[PDB]
């Protein structure tokens, strides 16, 4: 329904600024909240914030308020992200995905990623188990996600599961704890409520080797799991 | 005479819409809600005086307290490290832990007295509101704001913080966390209302414009949520927003259409019920809405998670079960 | 959308900038900040023919600025009247104390009297009153445009009124009023300044704490545009129907008159018309009392001296030797 | 009861400023309103204004808002009047008198006058007649018409002053019809509202003077043009 196009990779000198872009297609004023996330090489994903170019509604996660600046161009419906004073901790793959407001939807559609190299009483924490899991074709693979605080509001569980092959943006599998995203094979399933959720692949198959993330949007900031690396025997 | 009556606020002010500049002496009501950084800070006069009423509280059987105003809770965050330290030197095995704020700042029926312990956070049956203190602080003097322990237990918000003003037929009731605008266009009605908090105290009529001949059943912002008892708290075709989306905690009420939707006036519409949001949990937009006998533009709220409608605005075709509501 | 600017509070000792509502004190301003002007002087001439034709012999202004307007404007009104062919002379005079009301109204040789002194030839029953409301504003001084009202009522023009309360100090204000209240132990009226004294009603939409009010307790009477508000009370004082409102421009507060003393005694005289502390000849009356009022005493001060609230009578001196405020 | 001491005479160039003083004795906070008047050589008296040194309550008549500035010294109880840009139109004898607030008393006591020479090197009272000559033992009649009632609270705020040459005026009649202490009963005044008359009967040798009526019912305080009474 929506197509996201991120700019090319950037190699920068420490201390300078960098600005990357994301152009959206199939947006309307009501959806089209352009979220930004940071992923170190083979790591968890940090949520930076979002900006809706039609609205110019913006929000930042606290860690990034001095660091990131989100700007827009309504005309092209393009989001820009600027990254202040740069250190080697800022080297990562930065993904732009379309999302919605707080207790709303999931990251439906994803940009391809822009690779940045720098060279010359609190947050809801998701804990995933196990960290890695190896399984054979035909078996049942079970991944679980614990939230430190309820991710439920209005009778829904604002909990989602994504699959990520190496060198690629995530894909939605389960949204709202238990809904099978359209076009995803029925062998994936999710269940749980409140603070305890489980992803299940049955039967696992040759294609299903990837890393699996849980994510919540019950409260700001949006947070992810550590990932579960699923591998075949 | 030979007396200089500047017991007031003296300075200059320019009005964009009215297109004039005015200087003089008088009363300046500032908007302390849409400020970019924190203009005011809560501080206690004597943390040790507070330590006494907290021991004394638990000795009365009180397990915790619930804040009245948002700035009271934010005070409880900075202040809890030293309150637990004076408790440590006075060697009482009772720990103070303060959490974050829910939507509404629910009232508690116990109180401190002048001379584990949970501040705010979510609800619990192990320490119910029946045993939580609430509204036991009043202002002492003064940018900084000093607080002291209160005398009497009543249900009224601290009057020293409230303010109201009316001029050029634009009316305002204001607070550390409220900003309610009314205006004269054919009739007097509420137009905008801003919330950083939603509290459960009563707005004192002494700080209320036009507090006569009000039916509380027509007050838009309910009395029980610190609504001012005033005919400025009125919108034709709307009744009390008892079940509005006050659980958002920080929200922006006004009268205009939610983005991408339409409200029509039809007697075929559903009755007024709990507030619904325009997006389903999945992110779908519900475009067609209606109301039975309301007046356009529709009462709409906007919060951190999308756009909500006033109680009397129901979906036209869509079944209500699919929609996110505020119960 | 609002008023944005900066303000320093000497009593509070802070400076605050921001956006909101600024109620200025438009009474103790040193220059005339606002002037009334008519949108169509030609329309005013028309509505005065019809007035005179209906048997309305004159008009009485509500507000002081309205009388000043009729002065700037009468040469053009008589010129438009003469060019329009009608043997009618308008002469508008000065302002008495109270701006007495008339019972008639305008609607949207022989003589036409605007304000001036009282008269039996053109009594108030046959004078128009409160027929102007505000249209919009100029900038700067600052202009205020007036037009004819569509309805005949007894309420002061709301576009001039304002109220405010903050720091537990409240104000009801006007082009000619400035009434301060404050919380000291209890809520009570403290100071009130007048450049005019009008005879319209203070509209409740612009009134703080307007529930459960007894007119028998309002210090500034409802009939003199006193706000119907529990901010308009003072313990031990009732309505000041016979205060020195004939003074026209005066200053009310609660303090002793220079050189006098008030004691609370059950032997004191009953409440009657407000008396002045200096006799006509200039002698000062030093000893006063009241039956059940609460000190400090209610005092008025005007261009001719210090007067006391209605319940404050002289202690030893015979009341007949004193000036009192039953001016007609 | 009250003693007024004005500063010495001043000869001033046109265009400059002058500051004259008046020192009061026997004052209290409650009275002690020091009024200032201007008297062109052999002319009517203009009311400039007042300042109470204890209070610093001051008031100017409109004509003098640019010309006169009144200032005070509580310690000595002295009033100062400063006269801005000076022209020969400002040459006059300037009197300081003790008075009260608006509808109160009369000019009880008067200073001796300060003669200002500028050189290089409303209620209108109409007095009748301007000048009048009369013989010993006969009757002198002076009348004063006010353009508006000068009556308030059942009193007529109308007063009569006699001014011998080279001397301040003196009160004869106060409040339209009351005889100031020590003034002979051959002087009498009457009237109310807008029509008042002073009568001297019989005129005697000492009665040759200029006679003024004055009102203090409304600001500004105003005087009559004067009546020069001359003997024969
Ligand atoms: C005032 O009301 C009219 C008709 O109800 C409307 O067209 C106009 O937009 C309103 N203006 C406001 C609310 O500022
Ligand atoms: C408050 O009341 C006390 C009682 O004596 C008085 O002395 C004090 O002046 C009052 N305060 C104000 C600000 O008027």
């Amino acid at each position: 329904e929506v197509q996201l196009q991120q700019s090319g990779p950037e190699l920068v000198k420490p201390g300078a600024s960098v600005k990357m872009s994301c152009k959206a297609s199939g947006c309307t004023l009501t959806n089209c909240f352009m979220h930004w996330m940071k992923q170190k090489p083979g790591q968890d994903l940090e949520w930076i914030g979002y900006i809706n170019p039609y609205n110019d509604m913006t929000k930042y996660s606290e860690n990034f308020k001095g660091k990131a600046t989100l700007t827009s161009d309504k005309s092209s419906s393009t989001a820009f992200m600027e990254l202040s004073s740069l250190t080697s901790e800022d080297s990562a793959v930065y993904y732009c995905a379309r999302g919605y407001l707080l207790r709303t939807g999931c990251f439906d559609y994803w940009g391809q990623g822009t690779t940045l190299t720098v060279s010359s009483g609190g947050n809801i924490v998701l804990t995933q188990s196990p960290a890695s899991l190896a399984v054979s074709l035909g078996q049942r693979a079970t991944i679980s996600c614990r939230a430190s605080e309820s991710v439920d509001s209005y009778g829904y569980s604002f909990m989602h599961w994504y699959q990520q092959k190496p060198g690629q943006p995530p894909k939605v599998l389960i949204y709202l704890a238990s809904n099978l995203e359209s076009g995803v094979p029925a062998r994936f399933s999710g269940s749980g409520s409140r603070t305890d959720f489980t992803l299940t692949i049955d039967p696992v198959e040759a294609d299903d080797a990837a890393t699996y993330y849980c994510q919540q949007n019950n409260e700001n900031p949006l947070t992810f799991g550590a990932g579960t690396k699923l591998e075949l025997k | 005479n030979l007396y200089f009556q500047s017991n007031a606020d003296s300075g200059c002010v320019v009005s964009w819409k009215n297109k004039e500049l005015k200087c003089g002496s008088g009363i300046f009501i500032t908007d302390n809600v849409h400020t970019w950084t924190e203009q005011y800070k809560f501080q206690p006069e004597s943390p040790s005086k507070l330590a006494s009423a907290i021991q004394k509280a638990h000795e009365e059987g009180i397990c915790g307290i619930r804040s009245v105003t948002r700035l009271e809770n934010l005070m409880w965050k900075q202040i809890t490290p030293e309150l637990n330290h004076i408790l440590s030197e006075n060697e009482v095995k009772l720990t103070i832990m303060t959490g974050d704020i829910k939507g509404i700042m629910q009232a508690g029926k116990r109180s401190l007295r002048p001379q584990t312990f949970l501040i705010d956070g979510p609800e619990t049956a192990e320490c119910p509101n029946t045993n939580r203190a609430w509204n036991s602080l009043e202002v002492e003097d003064y940018t900084n704001i000093w607080l002291k322990l209160k005398e009497k237990q009543d249900v009224f918000c601290d009057s020293k913080l409230m303010s109201a003003a009316i001029k050029d037929n634009r009316a305002v009731h204001a607070d550390m966390g409220y900003w309610i605008e009314s205006a004269l266009n054919d009739t007097w009605k509420i137009e905008k209302a801003s919330f950083i908090e939603v509290k459960n105290c009563h707005w004192p009529k002494s700080h209320t414009l036009w507090s006569n001949g009000v039916l509380e059943s027509e007050m838009i912002i309910p009395k029980n949520l610190a609504g001012p008892v005033s005919q400025h708290n009125y919108r034709p075709g709307y009744h009390t927003q008892i079940t509005g989306p006050w659980h958002l905690g920080k929200l922006e009420m006004d009268f205009d259409f939610c983005d991408g939707t339409t409200v029509v006036v039809t007697e075929d519409c559903g009755n007024r019920g709990p507030s619904l949001r325009t997006t389903t949990a999945s992110g779908k937009l519900i475009t067609e809405w209606c109301c039975r006998s309301c007046t356009l533009p529709p009462l709409r709220y906007r919060g951190e998670d999308g756009c909500w409608y006033g109680m009397e605005i129901r979906p036209l075709k869509e079944k209500e079960e699919n929609l996110v509501n505020s119960l």
